[PDB]
RNA sequence: AUAAAU
């Protein structure tokens, strides 16, 4: 009696589901720039006094 | 060349992190430990410091390996008949070869003897079989092939004593490792007749081992050349 | 016609002979021949064309082989099955729960440790652990294997134990039939157990068997339980 | 769904 709504539900349920997929690409790339952090705060002064 | 060519155990070699000048532009490059190195910690004169230092007696080598440019060199020690091969050890997607040490029903377990090199060439594990010293791994009867993972015979498998190669999925416990063989590069390689009573056999299909000199034929998991 | 190890035999290279236990099958030559000292049992079948052979030796150490009864005893418990020795000092056998009449993975047997089963062992390799189940199918519709309860246990040679399972002419069963009512489970592996309603008349047969397995005598054993059942009576 | 991984 209530196939109707969940052939809705299905449709409710599926955008959803579309929607993470295409941001996820973006977040691995960072982190060699996160290393690059650290080398940029510390002195190149320092390298050559060490 | 500003880095010695071959370290003793105990030699300084380079330090934490190096930079250069050239083309206008700032060029990084990061110093990682490696194979018979290792990064630890120096402090003359109140001061703190960290630096590549060697701990093997090798001649020395360098390679790199992943605006404003961006680079990655690995430092290590390379030896230089006897060898010994520690660093060498099973992890996940390795091949090794073992051998059958007991069968039971719902499973089989081995001891390593030797693994499959990198691009054939392999490590040989030296150590006592009559101790128990040398590592021990199990392989599963769902781990034997591909096809009909449900029901599997281990006795028309394997057989105590007969050599086998296969692919550790995953380190386990410390007491078995995890071994696959339901590619067809993996399976019994060399194997006798009657538990090694007969004569030598040789794999001919990939679920039946022939033996061209009695004319005894046995069945086994056999691997592909 | 004893016939010793190393023993020449008699028939010919291209035709097959089925084993026997005595009889072994060389995996490096090929050829067979005969391994233990006794009495060698040869049947043949039609005109031409095929043939069977095994030795009655003495022998008292028990080796698992396919449809072979066997009285074990289940020292503990593991996920699946029960470890039960049939024998002292021997590998352990795996008997499985689901060998059971009326099995299902919701209801495990109520066995206990210590118990007497009666088993048939299904499948046995040489290089690899035991099983024996408790319903055999070639018996008939119903083994009538099941856990042995009370009564009293008897070690026996193989040999004996073969002859009192498979020899009918073996008089041991009928002259203690006519002495007293009696069960008996009979194991290839050199176990036999029986219960009576008194316990004067278990332990009667007891020591009848025994002696039956020591002297081996047909005509020692009439008498042997004569003076047994009578024995009893004045130690009463 | 009447008692699950000694």
């Amino acid at each position: 009696q209530n196939a109707k709504l969940l052939a809705n539900l299905i449709r409710d349920a599926l955008r959803n589901i579309k929607n993470t997929n295409e941001e996820a690409t973006p977040i691995p790339s960072s982190e060699t720039k996160a290393d690059g952090i650290l080398l940029e705060t510390i002195s190149v002064p320092q390298i050559r006094d060490v | 060349f500003q880095f010695p060519e071959i370290a003793y155990p105990g030699k300084l070699i380079c330090p934490q992190y190096g930079t250069e000048n050239k083309d206008g532009e700032d060029i990084i490059f990061n110093y990682v430990p490696g194979p018979g190195t290792k990064l630890i910690q120096y402090e003359h004169n109140g001061r703190t410091l960290e630096a590549i230092t060697a701990t093997l007696v090798g001649t020395v080598r360098c390679e790199e390996e992943k605006r404003r440019t961006v680079k990655n060199i690995l430092v290590s020690v390379l030896p230089g008949a006897n060898n010994d091969f520690a660093n060498n050890l099973p992890k996940e997607g390795d091949i090794v070869l073992t051998r059958v040490t007991r069968l039971s029903l719902q499973r089989a377990n081995v001891e390593i003897l030797a693994v499959e090199d990198k691009p054939a060439t392999f490590s040989v594990s030296q150590a006592s079989s009559d101790l128990g010293e040398t590592f021990r791994g199990i392989i599963r009867s769902q781990d034997v092939r591909s096809t009909d993972r449900d029901r599997v015979k281990v006795i028309e498998c394997f057989k105590p004593g007969d050599i086998v190669r296969a692919q550790v999925l995953s380190l386990g416990d410390g007491t078995n490792y995890y071994l696959t063989t339901a590619r067809n590069d993996l399976g019994v390689v060399f194997a006798r007749a009657a538990n090694g009573a007969g004569g030598l056999m040789y794999a001919t299909d990939w679920q039946m081992m022939t033996s061209p000199v009695t004319g005894a034929t046995e069945k086994r998991k056999c691997a592909k050349p | 016609t004893f016939i010793f190890p190393g023993d020449s035999f008699p028939v010919d290279p291209t035709t097959p002979v089925k084993l026997g236990p005595g009889i072994y099958c060389d995996p490096n030559t090929q050829e067979i021949r005969p391994v233990n000292t006794g009495v060698l049992h040869v049947s043949a079948k039609g005109k031409s064309g095929v043939q069977t052979a095994y030795i009655d030796y003495s022998s008292k150490r028990y080796i698992p082989s396919v449809n072979d009864f066997v009285i074990g005893v289940i020292i503990g418990t593991f996920s699946d099955s029960y470890k039960v020795s049939l024998q002292n000092f021997s590998s352990s056998v795996s008997l499985s729960y689901m060998a059971f009449p009326n099995a299902s993975k919701k209801n495990r047997p109520t066995l206990q440790v210590g118990d007497l089963v009666y088993a048939r062992v299904c499948t046995a390799e040489k290089e690899l652990e035991a099983e024996i189940e408790c319903f055999d199918s070639t018996t008939g519709r119903d083994a009538g294997f099941g856990i042995l309860e009370d009564g009293m246990i008897i070690d026996v040679n193989l040999n004996f134990a073969r002859q009192l399972l498979f020899n009918n002419d073996f008089p041991l069963l009928k002259v203690l039939a006519a002495h007293t009512k009696f069960e008996v489970a009979i194991g290839l592996n050199g176990k036999i157990w029986v219960k009576c309603e008194e316990l004067s008349n278990t332990l009667a047969c007891y020591r009848t068997i025994m002696e039956c397995c020591q002297k081996n005598d047909t005509a020692a054993f009439k008498d042997i339980a004569k003076r047994q059942f009578k024995e009893i009576l004045t130690v009463k």
